[PDB]
């Protein structure tokens, strides 16, 4: 089997993507944030405390398809400190024409005021190794691991536009979506994350620099951040660029053109074009604009976010020993 | 709307 769903940014600045996904019996469509950095499916519900629900909620006991998983519980916390913790159920759960029957649907009893404050995310689809799902006592599978014995081929696709929807496909890779061959790297599951080691970087015209630069592919995290040596190297090739404390990141004056970005993925190259690194104004009618590259020091990791992701086409393949490919389109 | 970084 195989499926196809369009993917949307969420604002006018590709912050994050929704991916429509059906729940239930007869099904409930909920808006969700396919996120590769992490591997629980939980979504606003029924149970939700009302105060904290702003987003269209999953009704359990609606569903003729919905089973409480008893005793089951979920808590969980993201790299922004943003959090949500609730009970299981499982249902049958579609995705672009594939479905999944006994899927664990993470049922939302709180969730942090950040989830609150975002009226177009209902909840998010985990996507990484389900050794980091929150469930306890005994881990549930991502949607993606319960597909695979279906799939016509255990991979699924990236392909997040700039500014412009994109498409997420499950079991096959769409050769009319991108340009040249695809080139695969080695990931280590080690931590539970889509983690690689990218082969080196270019900044604009200039020479590729070989170096080890290991981050995770995530889906779910707006910008690139990578080691503060590599985003001072950007930035000054920016004349008016600096970097803003108030702000908590590199800023430059929003006429500026700025340089591409190179990243290796082995023996080849992937450029992302300065106009995707322009992230946006600081405040609507600001002269300033927020970088789209910063540094990953105070993370702890490097991560290649929508920003880097969004200029190729991301092959997750999902074989017993997974491998990441990457193309340019 | 804020930037997101999806777990630790």
């Amino acid at each position: 089997s195989t499926g196809s769903a369009t993917t949307t940014p969420i604002d006018s600045l590709d912050d994050a993507y929704i991916t429509p996904v059906q729940i239930g019996t007869p099904a409930q469509t909920l808006n969700l944030d396919f996120d590769t950095g992490s591997s629980d499916l939980w979504v606003f519900s029924s149970e939700t405390t009302a105060s904290e629900v702003x987003q269209t909620i999953y009704t359990p006991s609606k569903s003729t398809t919905a089973k409480l998983l008893s005793g089951a519980t979920w808590s969980i916390s993201y790299g922004d400190g943003s959090s949500s913790s609730g009970d299981v159920y499982t249902d049958t759960v579609s995705v672009g024409g594939l479905t999944v029957t006994g899927q664990a649907v993470e049922s939302a009893k709180k969730v942090s005021s950040s989830f609150t404050e975002d009226s177009t995310i209902d909840g998010l689809l985990g996507l990484a190794f389900s050794t980091l799902n929150t469930v306890s006592p005994t881990q549930q599978k991502t949607f993606f691991d319960n597909a695979k014995a279906s799939l016509d081929s255990p991979v699924f696709t990236a392909d997040l536009g700039y500014h412009a929807p994109g498409t997420y496909n499950f079991g096959f890779i769409d050769t009319t979506a991108y340009t040249g061959s695809i080139t695969y790297t080695a990931v280590s599951t080690k931590q539970g994350f889509w983690e690689w080691t990218s082969t080196g970087y270019a900044v604009g015209s200039g020479t590729f620099k070989s170096t080890s630069i290991d981050g995770i592919a995530d889906t779910g995290t707006t910008l690139l951040y990578l080691p503060a040596t590599v985003v001072s190297a950007y930035w000054a090739q920016v004349s008016g660029a600096k970097s803003s404390s108030s702000v908590g990141g590199y800023v430059f004056p929003c006429s500026a053109t700025l340089p591409s970005f190179t990243f290796g993925v082995g023996s080849a190259r992937i450029v992302i074009p300065g106009d995707y690194i322009d992230f946006g104004p600081i405040s609507t009618g600001s002269s300033s604009c927020f970088g789209g590259i910063q540094s990953s020091a105070g993370i702890g990791i490097n991560i290649f976010g929508d920003v880097a992701l969004k200029a190729a086409f991301v092959v997750f393949n999902g074989a017993t020993t997974p491998t990441l490919g990457f193309a340019s389109k | 709307h804020s930037l997101f970084h999806x777990t630790p």
